[PDB]
DNA sequence: TTGACTCGACATCCCCCGCTACAA
DNA sequence: ATTGTAGCGGGATGTCGAGTCA
């Protein structure tokens, strides 16, 4: 479960500016706390969210 | 006396997690990137860049009675390509700051705050991008990816992803400024594979850094060597993308080794891990298996057989296939009629060597009760395998798994009287443990719903707690009934504030 | 140069069904 | 008085950073 307007940053990041992902994943992590076990146990989903974006 | 550089296993956590995320964003990264090569509208300007001398060359007739010399053709194809790419790239810039290089845990926490100056790209940019002839290494390696794909040939990208290192338990991790932007740059984070029809190989071709094209048989020049270079490039993941949206971890090819020093800084030395890592690389590849797929995995069975015992004790500690006789555990024992499958000169003692063990011929014991866990007992007249010590004092006897047998408990009644225990229970350490015709429900108030619709049941001790006192307290985690009876036991947990 | 080894303070991984005593 | 309630794991093994030795 997550925003749309990261989700907007996130695509971007990901695919154009990698470099900053570190600061953009910092932020989040911070921000959505559940993110974790999601990403822990179900990657694909993470991964397949990013594609669609 | 104590300086002591090291941070709490809460920090360590979160940099396993953080490594995760990091790494499945950089993996997609090249997944996209891997797309954007592919534009059409890119390929059709850049195929215009390449002689048709030079686009023969990259596709030679088989020439069956020496196929090497198709493979010669090849290359020369390759080299001509990389000459003609240092020819349409004009302007190579410099990385702003560190590019896709490995950061330091200090420099990501501190990245937060200066939020710095980030461009935008996206994908028309890329593409012009690529055009022109303008950008940093990495633009430029990936473009020569899109060069050669619009030749028709196997180009592969590939990508040395550098996440954070999360095997630095370190507080402050700080690291030597002298000529640090030139040694980072030293080995490449993109490059390229382009597959070689004739001799069944995967060839490596550094078009902008190194400028070079090998066939890797147990070296390559583009694994980064030595301390200063490998701060910022710790290969870890190799991550080959194809046209077809093949992804697949090809770090085999170039890492010396693999399994003792690469291994213990992947994610995917514990099990969980690779079940982890597995599931990433099966979301990013979107194609169906080939047989260059088998060429390419016969190379790596090969590669990674030729690896053998490593030439120092640290590097095997947690080795996959291989233990020293030190290391082997108490409740360990060497296989009947096995012995050593190798020998270590140990570094810094003269004739000092030791002995290396195959993790296949170690046996793994467990005691009677410890089996009974496993929901399995001894067979009739089993010989112990070794004895400990345990503790108060006792000596404690060891059993291999086949001296033993799956324990059947005894089927329920018609009116489904389960048989129980000294305490009016039921054990259930493992699913064998649940009768035939019987099922284990789970849930807190499952008896008291058992109890309501006195129904007859059995306790579920599923493990046991242990807590101050040197006492030890069983775990009632459920309930044991006939089959018949678990659609109603469900409902009348469904409807428990009812009771 | 680099690995083996020691040493400092953490971690994991199995142990695998208790008892003394006070108080309203 | 009597009952409920509250107070009394750990030992082998393993892990990484550093300093010291050869």
């Amino acid at each position: 479960g997550l925003t749309v307007e990261d989700l907007l940053s996130l695509r971007q990041v990901v695919s154009g500016n990698p470099e900053a992902l570190a600061p953009l994943l910092e932020n989040i992590s911070a921000r959505y706390p559940q993110l974790r076990e999601h990403i822990m146990a179900n990657p694909e989903v993470f991964v397949s969210m990013l594609l669609e974006a | 006396r104590t300086s002591r550089n090291c941070s709490s296993n809460e920090e360590r956590k979160r940099r396993k997690y953080f490594h995760m995320l990091y790494l499945v964003c950089l993996m997609v990264h090249g997944f996209i990137r891997n797309e954007w090569i592919n534009s059409k509208r890119l390929s059709r300007k850049l195929s215009n860049l390449v002689p048709e001398k030079v686009f023969e060359l990259l596709h030679p007739q088989k020439d069956e009675e020496l196929p090497l010399r198709s493979t010669r053709k090849l290359l020369d194809g390759l080299k001509k390509c990389m000459e003609l790419w240092q020819k349409h790239w004009k302007i190579t810039k410099k990385y702003d700051n560190e590019g896709l290089y490995m950061r330091t845990w200090k420099e990501i926490e501190m990245s937060a705050n200066n939020k710095r100056k980030f461009k935008t790209l996206k994908r028309s940019d890329f593409l012009r991008a690529v055009s022109k002839g303008h950008g940093d290494p990495d633009i430029s390696v990936q473009g020569f990816v899109a060069m050669l794909r619009a030749c028709n040939v196997n180009a592969r990208l590939i990508m040395s992803c550098q996440p954070p290192d999360f095997t630095n338990m370190k507080i402050d991790t700080s690291l030597n400024g002298n000529n640090a932007y030139k040694d980072m740059v030293k080995y490449p984070i993109f490059w390229c594979e382009v597959w070689d029809k004739f001799s069944k190989k995967w060839i490596t071709v550094d078009p902008v850094n190194l400028k070079t094209i090998e066939q890797v048989r147990l070296h390559s020049k583009l694994a980064p060597k030595g301390v200063a270079c490998c701060e910022r490039n710790m290969l870890r993941y190799v991550i080959a993308y194809d046209r077809k949206y093949g992804c697949r971890d090809v770090t085999r090819r170039y890492a010396q080794w693999m399994n003792s020093k690469v291994r213990k800084r992947r994610i995917t030395k514990d099990d969980f891990g690779e079940k982890w890592f597995r599931k990433v690389i099966t979301a990013l590849h979107h194609r169906k298996r080939t047989k260059i797929d088998d060429y390419e995995d016969q190379y790596f069975f090969r590669r990674d057989e030729s690896e053998g015992i490593p030439d120092s004790v640290q590097d095997l500690k947690n080795h996959p296939y291989y233990v020293l006789e030190q290391d082997i555990k108490q409740t360990q024992i060497v296989k009947p009629g096995c012995k050593e499958c190798g020998y270590l000169k140990v570094h810094g003692k003269v004739g000092k060597v030791l002995k290396v063990y195959a993790k296949r011929d170690i046996a793994d014991l467990k005691s009677a009760r410890q089996w009974y866990m496993n929901g399995r007992i001894l067979k009739t007249g089993s010989r112990c395998k070794k004895v400990i010590k345990r503790t108060e004092e006792e000596d404690e006897r060891l059993y291999s798994f086949e001296d033993t047998e799956l324990y059947i408990p005894p089927l329920a009644s018609a009116s489904g009287e389960i048989t129980k225990n000294t305490f009016g229970n039921i054990e259930v350490f493992a699913p064998t443990m649940i009768p035939g015709n019987c099922c284990l429900v789970e849930n807190p108030v499952a008896i008291k719903a058992a109890r309501f619709l006195g129904v007859e049941f059995a306790p579920a001790v599923t493990s046991f707690k242990f807590e101050r006192g040197s006492t030890v307290k069983p775990v009632l985690s459920g309930i044991v009934v006939a089959k018949w009876l678990r659609e109603a036991i469900e409902t009348a947990i469904d409807g428990i504030e009812f009771i």
